[PDB]
């Protein structure tokens, strides 16, 4: 997400077109975007086509036109000299296609070559008018779209959703590398910048969890610090931990320390989870997902989130605010974790309502009611002339206190005008996976978690291994994203390993397989690039020849399907079920950040309606279409109490609250406040609006 | 009418994994019996695991000790795979002191009387010449998985770090039946149950504990008339 | 409406709307369109005062 | 009719409530005014008793006055006149 | 009638009720200490919260609210978690997936509002759609796959009835469905094999009933023999006791017809309980159905190379004739478009005749669960032609299927039509919302005010026009033109008596009687001729499509009509200068 | 290859890459 | 003039309802939503809103 | 350890032999781990007797109809199949019935030998008219569960016998479902709801007690491996 927020070509801004007045002509894919923009990766909201992203190989002219490289082919011989051509020259010439049979020196093989002509048309031109060729396939795609395996089997809408959800993943605590990926993972990690890279070669002298000091080849030494548990912009964690030993030898450019979402150098946004593609008892109905309890027990999908809270003590008119533990009228027991000078001690667990910074503002002397005067005279306390406005941790938050960063005026810090002291408190919590949290794959198959079963009532294999997620099978065929099925099959092959029996020669599916893909150990990481990947025939062969687990037992037969038992009723399932290893990632649409509720909170200023948003308490909006639905039902009293004694009847809200608390009957509503505001505006526009009686 | 009673016999494969065979059951009974035993074994066998650790210099779970290579949350994740078997029921403590360069394993833990550490080859943390590790763990008994019991729920100090504990000494259970189904309708099943435990109790003891739990549960419907 | 009276513009409006919904396999009863159609032809235009 | 035992909010059954009244709107106002009378009885039982009376059937432990009102309608103990 | 409500949201919603109750149970002394106890969440508050949440409906609403069934009132129950657990049968009415969609929970306070949310807006009182009258709590896609697998019949399965004799009897018959279920629990009988059970608690169909018992078979007791499967017996035990034995294969249209017949003959509580039982058995048999997708379940046709070569020759001849100059730049585009449309249809036909009848993909399509056949054709077979930013067809075409994998140029061509479809679907919902707004604003003053305008006017209705050879063919658009409206004058047949008198509702038996007697036109009563002053009358409106009775005398029929017209936006595609 | 501390990730690719990927922040 | 001004062309609708001295009768279904009283449709009409509910004679006596 | 919550049990009589047992509150899980075991033990592990092979003279190979009676061979076979009988001796005994003249044959017509009892004399089996002669030889033995028609073992030693399917069980249809009662303070407990329907040979309470006894000894088979091993005792009531 950090990398793809740069390399973004937003078409809207000062000097560009707006959002409401943008025509549908400018939002389309012109045929001159081949290698200068990505047709896939756009935001799927109301910004389709107005925000794109640069291609992988593209550059920028001195003037601002987006170039792209091409190989120059001279008289039917493809050379190696690379010419950067912008869109005008690409329209002038005729450009070949990247996956065409070069004859080992530069010559084409077949006498007719698929090309790309001037007006975006595609023709069949003989192999002598061809004068340019692409550098590689996947020249059109972006960075984020280059990390989807089997992209050419997905549909374009699901590829768009996959490329947009790949940059919403959260950094887990373990960060395991994917079992089947593409090649654009190491480069996209060391170029993102969140990986410490050695500058010059040397030998490691000392590794701690805070620094590595390489001893260079000429005397000098250099110590790289680490960012340990530093908050990011969006509230996640930015931990960095070394991956070298205390005696190693490194070269220049070598990865020396991981990042948030990396594993031994390369990008890793999620975990490998054993999947089944059956429908299971309605808990995975319409894109819901059932997990296992093993992912909560073993802390597989567990992330760390860090908040911050800020209060500041300025000097108001009646005096100066004071940060101290001498709070006005309050119990002693809530002042347990607070230190001698206000702020909480480091390590103290907090909860929604606790005191973070004790600040008390001067109030002065106002009018007191006779009842409170009588109570003060009964119990002997004084007026307590200062008013408590402390900093309290908001609703729903908890977790340890990591650090307190306190500035001050007396240390000559550049606080703004009026602020005498500013203090920031960091509260971090470790969130496990739970129902309501949102998971996703790479090929655009998202979905909330419906139920976390225990580990014993999950469909287990014949060996004894329980599966870990269960994806529904009605969402695969009608959405055209069988990249997930091919990734599942190749994930099982790469997990269990293989050995193609080349005794009586190499078999004819593997005639064009490379060497040392004829055999592989278990947990072998493979890689299929984007538009030049593993074919269906190669997948069928590798599925047919794997190697057994520990005993003589091939758990998955030639179709990719296994004979699952049922962990709840006991009997085996009547038909075999597709299993395999799928790489799913946890998305940042968590259930703890979305839930809010409100009975009575803050109200607005001009009109007396409730506020809106989870940052406040905030009420829900009951608009025109819901009013039409209520009128279509015929509920008049529900509509009247939704529009009067819940929003605007200022003398009615207190009466309905005291009637609910005393247990009485709800009173009849009155005229809402916004209507009287309307009448005052209409009278102020020199119109004589008068309400008659009879 | 078959008038033979079923009998259990054990074959041993390895030191922590055996293979029990029960025969002759009624037809259709092998799958249900084996799954009842498997669901009891995987969820209600009592064991022991470390509840909360307390390192010397640190104050919470999100920091680092000076000198050690893995920070505190990585040491927590490494200690979550320790297998310990306790004898008594009260929460005992055990210590870990190590100084200087080397590598802190799980054999360096010095347990009290009763409790033992069963894998002395696990890797916990690694140290350099400027590092020192002094951590005291707390071992308790229980069953199933129970999450981190918080500090304020207890009366704990700042230095206590609660750890998720999983008390389950069994690892991987499966079964396999072999029905005959001959023409003369004299049929029987043959359950073949395979139990693998994580080196803390023998599979015979795991199976005996599951059988005792099921006998005590079905005795309720036994006492009806 | 000007040629064939007010009845034949009520046949025509219901028929032309329902051939948009039937092409995509959507069922609306005709009494939900006749409520809208009766609210267009409420008024008359004055030719002689 | 024949059905299983209705549980929770769907007891008494609505198709047997609707033989008593003309339409669902009349049923809504019938049950709402009876619930208001029951709640006024429950807030006027310590003091002197006015014309508000009821419950005419024996309530449960902690039963809402609207539920008591609907059971009173279904047990055929009230009578109503339209406007 | 239930929804799951997380406890942390329910506490904050019901805070004043729980404050009153835990003051009255002497857990606290006053409102201030009670509020402090609630906000600190001391563990008495959950035991109070359950007793204050019992029998108190809440309204759940999902934006946008296109039609009136987008706001419904469930009865809550507490759930350990932070997600609102919704029933899986109201997702069609709410138009809700579970890809992260969010729902809003309101709360009724007064006695009138709770009575309204309990009677008018309850979830199990709105089964039928107010637009057309089709059921909306019908099982959809997953229970449909389950019930289709349960009630289909496989010829030659295990334990099939066979009358082969000479040495042994039939050995397919059974004495009760209890014995059949025991035999299926053993490994003898498959659920989908044809047997001959002896049913005693399931009412026979009308022909067998009139043959055996004639008139009055009191079906709690009498015994009869049915040559069905066992899956159909287990399906018919879910339907009510008086409902006749179905013995069909539960395609989604057959399930819709069953639920519509139930809703027009039985009370709504019986319809709701039946719909829940169908949901339970549908999910349970959907799990045991063996519906999985693998790469070996997507078969490619074996003649696709021959078909594509045979059409490639004709395309090459057309382009050669264009290079000769006998036809301009647009005629060759039209010829190429026609050639590749024929090639696409031929590939689809070869795929359809190649796939077996028990494939998972073709079972999902053929059971009416999800999808159409064109998606299967693009998945295995041929993608076909593709559009342009202008809208014309690029005559390349795309000759690769998504199982084989598209190439670079074909993928880049396909992205044009995909992104244009996404942007058009973005615009069309705002356009439909604007149309619904204007329709609501025009028709807001059409409410039902009387019971009878008492006019004698009325429109005529086409009602099954004549055939040329001579018979009565039913007009296709008769369920949206003639059903559910009151007759205006009597129906008199070719100098005869009355068939249906004036004032009847004109439902299915009336329409069958009219078509059997052989009449073609009726004079039906409509709101274009309703003679009341302000708002339509009630006999001119006819039956309400959402209840099945006559419409009430306060209904807002204009708003119901406007939402019913404007809701099927976003499924009105333009084309692919009228 | 071309990055020295790399995990050995075997590729299914059948084409030779003439040009390496540029710097992604240029 | 109150249902018309809230629809569309608010400036033009108000500026000639002012000249005609137009009077609204609040008979509509959107004018009643704005001023916050009961809509005249459903349970807000006089047939249903003025229902008098009392116990019957034989059940008043038997309790 | 300890269970911390003892389960209960409470039947609920619907008809004379049909019940609804509930068991609550079970610790999480355990509803499925004992509901399916109870169901399969109830159906397949309670002894009883049933009719295995019949022989009516006059029908040897013409399996269409029997002369003198109203019904046919299949209707007679599944009228005899749903005949609840009992036995004590484990060898196959033979019974007879021989009713002459017009009239209706009931299940009280059969003359039971020493040991067997017929638990419904009022069941209709056949119907005779106009001087028929019904003479059926029945074979009753005992076992467990449901077993299909064991075919012709000795071919020439018995050519007229026709074996039928046997229903040895006294219970007929057991269905169960679990629920989620009182999840509040003790982390999601369970509640199993059985539903036993038997034939009138025994009562559902006795059926449940016999299933509990056989399951208790079948699991004590595995308990007697290491008796000094800690489990989850329930304890006193
Ligand atoms: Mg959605
Ligand atoms: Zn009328």
């Amino acid at each position: 997400s950090g990398l793809t927020h740069k390399r973004r070509l937003s078409a809207l801004g000062p000097g560009g077109l707006s959002r409401e007045r943008a025509g549908l002509e400018v939002r389309d894919v012109h045929p001159s975007h081949y290698g200068r923009m990505c047709p896939i990766e756009t935001p799927e909201g109301p910004n389709i086509g107005l925000i794109g992203s640069l291609s992988v190989y593209a550059r920028v002219n001195p003037f601002g036109f987006i170039e792209t490289p091409y190989r120059k082919v001279v008289d039917g011989v493809v050379s190696d000299e690379i010419v950067y051509l912008t869109a005008d020259e690409e329209d002038r010439h005729v450009v070949a296609q990247a996956n065409s049979p070069i004859d080992a020196d530069g010559r084409f093989v077949e006498p007719r070559v698929l090309v790309r002509r001037k007006a975006g048309e595609v023709e069949y031109v003989p192999s002598s008018e061809v004068d340019y060729m692409d550098v590689s396939p996947r020249q059109m795609v972006s960075v984020a779209t280059a990390m989807i395996p089997f992209l050419e089997h997905d549909d374009a809408n699901r590829a768009l959703m996959g490329a947009n959800m790949q940059r919403q993943a959260v950094p887990l605590v373990r960060s395991e590398a994917p079992l089947v990926g593409t090649g654009m993972e190491l480069r996209a990690a060391i170029d993102a910048g969140d990986v410490v890279v050695a500058e010059e070669s040397g030998v490691i002298e000392e590794v701690s969890a805070d620094y590595i000091t390489v001893m260079h080849d000429n005397g000098t030494r250099r110590t790289y610090r680490m960012r340990k548990f530093a908050r990011s912009n969006h509230g996640t964690c930015a931990n960095q931990c070394p991956i070298v030993d205390a005696g190693d030898r490194v070269e220049a450019g070598q990865v020396i320390a991981d990042g948030p979402c990396t594993d031994d150098g390369e990008m890793a946004l999620g975990k490998n989870l054993l999947v089944a593609i059956m429908p299971w008892e309605g808990h995975n109905y319409e894109d819901a997902i059932i997990l296992s309890n093993r992912l909560v027990e073993e802390d597989v999908l567990t992330s760390i989130h860090i908040e911050e809270h800020e209060i500041d003590a300025r000097d108001t008119k009646l005096g100066a605010e004071e940060i101290t533990r001498d709070i006005p009228n309050i119990s002693d027991e809530v002042l347990a974790d607070l230190d001698e000078r206000g702020i909480v001690r480091i390590g103290a667990e907090v909860r929604d309502g606790d005191i973070l910074v004790g600040k008390v503002t001067p109030k002065g002397e106002t009018e007191l009611t006779p009842e409170e005067r009588l109570l003060r005279a009964i119990f002997g306390e004084k007026a307590r002339e200062v008013r408590d406005t402390s900093l309290k941790v908001p609703h729903g938050e908890s977790g340890k206190v990591i650090g307190i960063r306190v500035f001050s005026r007396e240390d000559e810090d550049e606080l703004p005008a009026g602020v005498n002291e500013l203090v920031r408190v960091y509260v971090a919590q470790k969130r496990k996976i739970s129902d309501g949290d949102k998971l996703a794959g790479r090929h655009g198959n998202k979905g909330v978690i419906g139920k976390i079963l225990p580990v014993e009532d999950m469909p287990f294999l014949a060996d004894g291994t329980p599966v870990d997620i269960i994806l529904n099978t009605h969402g695969v065929p009608r959405r055209m994203n069988i990249g997930q099925i091919l990734e599942t099959h190749l994930g099982w092959c790469a997990h269990s390993g293989w050995k193609v029996d080349a005794a009586k020669g190499v078999p004819d599916w593997a005639a064009r397989l490379p060497d040392e893909l004829l055999e592989a150990q278990p947990n072998a990481i493979v890689s299929t690039p984007v538009f030049d990947g593993a074919q269906e025939a190669e997948l069928q062969g590798l599925l047919s020849c794997t190697l057994p687990n520990r005993d003589g037992d091939v758990l998955v037969d030639a179709d990719g399907k296994a004979m699952l038992f049922d962990g709840r009723s006991g009997e085996p399932f009547p038909y075999p079920v597709t299993v395999g290893y799928m790489y799913i990632m946890k998305l940042h649409h968590l259930v703890d950040d979305k839930i809010h509720a409100r009975s009575t909170g803050p109200y607005s200023m001009i009109t007396q309606q409730p506020l809106g948003g989870k940052a406040q308490f905030g009420g829900q909006r009951f608009g025109e279409m819901e009013c039409w639905a209520m009128q279509a039902y015929g509920a008049a009293y529900t509509l009247q109490e939704l529009l009067t004694i819940k929003s605007d009847d200022t003398v009615g809200r207190v009466k309905v609250y005291e009637a609910i608390v005393k247990g009485e009957n709800i009173p009849e509503p009155g005229i809402p406040e916004s209507f009287k505001v309307l009448l005052k505006e209409l009278q102020s526009l020199c119109l004589n609006v008068e309400v008659l009686s009879s | 009418l078959i008038s033979q009673r079923p009998t259990l016999s054990e074959d041993v494969l390895t030191d922590n994994r055996s293979q029990f065979v029960i025969e002759p059951l009624e037809p259709g009974f092998g799958y249900t019996l084996g799954n009842s035993l498997r669901r009891t074994l995987l969820s209600s066998i009592p064991g022991a695991a470390v509840t909360s650790i307390r390192i010397d210099g640190v104050l919470h779970e999100f920091t680092t000790v000076p000198g050690v290579k893995e920070d505190v949350t990585e040491i927590i994740l490494n200690l979550k795979s320790l297998v310990v078997s306790s004898e008594e029921d009260e929460p005992v403590t055990m210590y870990l002191r190590k100084q200087g360069p080397g590598e802190v394993t799980a054999g360096d833990i010095v347990p009290p009387a009763g409790v033992t550490v069963h894998n002395p080859g696990m890797h916990i943390a690694t140290l350099n010449d400027k590092g020192k590790l002094e951590v005291e763990l707390v071992v308790e008994r229980g069953r199933g998985y129970v999450p981190a019991v918080q500090n304020r729920a207890s009366g704990a100090e700042i230095g206590r770090i609660p750890v998720d504990s999983i008390y389950s000494p069994v690892l991987k259970v499966t079964y396999k039946v072999d029905a005959t189904r001959v023409e003369q309708r004299t049929d029987f099943d043959k359950l073949i149950l395979d139990v693998e435990t994580k080196n803390s109790i023998s599979p015979r003891d795991a199976l005996a504990s599951a059988g005792k739990t099921l006998v005590e549960l079905f005795g309720l419907a036994r006492e009806l008339n | 409406l000007r040629v064939q009276g007010p009845r034949e513009v009520q046949i025509h409006l219901v028929r032309e709307v329902q051939e948009v919904y039937r092409a995509q396999g959507v069922s609306i009863h005709d009494k939900h369109i006749e409520v809208i159609v009766r609210q267009m032809l409420r008024r008359v235009t004055i030719i002689d005062s | 009719g024949g059905y299983d035992t209705p549980l929770g909010i769907t007891n008494p059954p609505i198709d047997e409530l609707l033989d008593r009244v003309s339409s669902k709107y009349a049923l809504v106002i019938y049950a709402a005014k009876r619930a208001r009378q029951i709640n006024d009885y429950y807030n006027q039982l310590g003091e002197g008793i006015l014309e508000y009376v009821g419950p005419l059937v024996e309530p449960g432990l902690q039963e809402k006055p609207l539920s008591i009102a609907l059971r009173e309608i279904h047990a055929d103990l009230l009578e109503h006149t339209e406007g | 009638h239930q929804c799951g409500l997380p406890k942390l949201m329910a506490l904050e919603l019901f805070k004043p009720f729980v404050m009153k109750r835990l003051v009255d149970l002497n857990h606290a002394q006053n409102i201030k200490s009670a509020k402090r106890m609630v906000e600190r969440q001391r563990p008495q508050v959950w035991d109070v919260l359950e007793e204050v949440i019992a029998e108190h409906p809440v309204l759940l609403n999902r934006a946008p609210t296109l039609h009136r069934l987008g706001i419904q009132a469930f009865e809550p129950m507490l759930v350990e978690g932070k997600a609102i657990q919704l029933h899986p049968l109201v997702c069609e009415a709410f138009n809700a997936d579970f890809d992260g969609d969010q729902m809003a929970v309101h709360l009724p306070l007064s006695a009138e509002a709770q009575a309204e949310a309990r009677i008018l807006m309850l979830s199990s009182n709105n089964i039928l759609s107010p637009a057309s009258g089709r059921p909306l709590a019908m099982p959809r896609l997953d229970m449909v796959t389950g019930l289709y697998y349960l009630t289909t019949e496989v010829p030659g399965d295990t334990g099939e009835y066979q009358p082969a004799s000479g040495d042994h009897p039939e050995t397919g018959v059974y004495s009760s469905p209890a014995e059949a279920i025991m035999a299926a629990d053993r490994g003898v009988l498959s659920v989908r094999a044809k047997i001959k059970v002896r049913l005693t608690q399931l009412r026979p169909p009308v022909e067998i009933e009139a043959e055996l018992f004639g008139h009055s078979g009191w079906q709690p007791g009498d015994a009869w023999m049915a040559e069905t499967t066992l899956g159909r017996v287990m399906f018919n035990e879910l339907l009510p006791l008086g409902y006749p034995f179905v013995n069909k294969q539960m395609h989604k249209k057959v399930q819709a017809a069953i639920i519509n017949d139930l809703a027009e003959r039985y009370p709504m509580i019986v319809v709701a309980q039946t719909v829940d039982k169908l949901k339970d058995a549908g999910f349970y048999w959907a799990t045991r159905s063996g519906v999985t997708v693998s790469m070996a379940d997507v078969l490619v046709p074996p003649r696709k190379k021959e078909i594509l070569d045979h059409y490639e020759e004709r395309a090459d001849k057309v382009e050669k004739q264009f290079q000769r100059g006998a036809l301009n730049h647009d005629e060759r585009n039209e010829a190429l478009v026609e050639i590749w449309k024929e090639a696409t249809d031929e590939v689809g036909q070869a795929l359809r005749e190649h796939y077996p009848d028990d494939n998972p993909i073709i079972t999902i399509v053929d059971s009416g669960a999800t999808g159409n056949f064109t998606q299967t054709r693009t998945l295995a077979g041929m993608k076909g032609l593709v559009t342009n930013p202008k809208g014309e067809f690029i005559p390349r075409p795309v000759k690769s299927s998504f199982r084989e994998g598209l190439t670079v140029l074909e993928y880049f061509i396909n992205t044009h039509g995909a992104r244009k479809g996404l942007a058009d679907t973005a615009l069309r919902t705002a356009d439909s919302g604007y149309l619904t707004r204007r329709l609501v604003d025009v028709s807001q003053d059409v409410i039902v005010r009387e019971h009878d305008c008492q006019t004698e006017r009325g429109i005529v209705v086409e009602l099954a026009e004549r055939a040329p050879d001579g018979t009565l063919i039913r007009d296709p658009y008769i369920e949206t033109s003639a059903y559910a409206r009151t007759l205006g004058t009597d129906a008199v047949d070719e100098a005869g008596n009355v068939i249906v008198e004036r004032g009847q509702d004109l439902g299915d038996p009336e329409i069958d009687a009219l078509l059997a007697a052989g009449i073609t036109q009726v004079k039906v009563r409509s709101v274009l001729t309703c003679a009341t002053s302000t708002g339509v009358c009630a006999t001119c409106y006819g039956r309400s499509m959402a209840t099945g009775k006559l419409v009430d005398i306060g209904e807002a029929v204009g708003i119901v009509a406007a939402q019913s017209i404007g809701e099927p936006g976003t499924q009105l595609t333009m084309r692919t200068d009228i | 290859n071309s990055v020295p501390g790399a995990p050995n990730r075997v590729s299914f690719a059948k084409l030779r890459e003439p040009l390496e990927v540029p710097g992604l922040l240029d | 003039w109150l249902s018309a001004a809230s629809f569309q062309e608010t400036t033009r609708v108000l500026t000639d309802a002012a000249i005609n001295c137009r009077s609204d009768k609040l008979n509509g279904l959107k004018e009643n939503v704005i001023i916050g009283k009961l809509i005249p449709a459903g349970t807000g009409i006089n047939r249903y809103r003025n229902i008098a509910v009392q116990p019957t004679e034989e059940a008043r006596a038997a309790a």
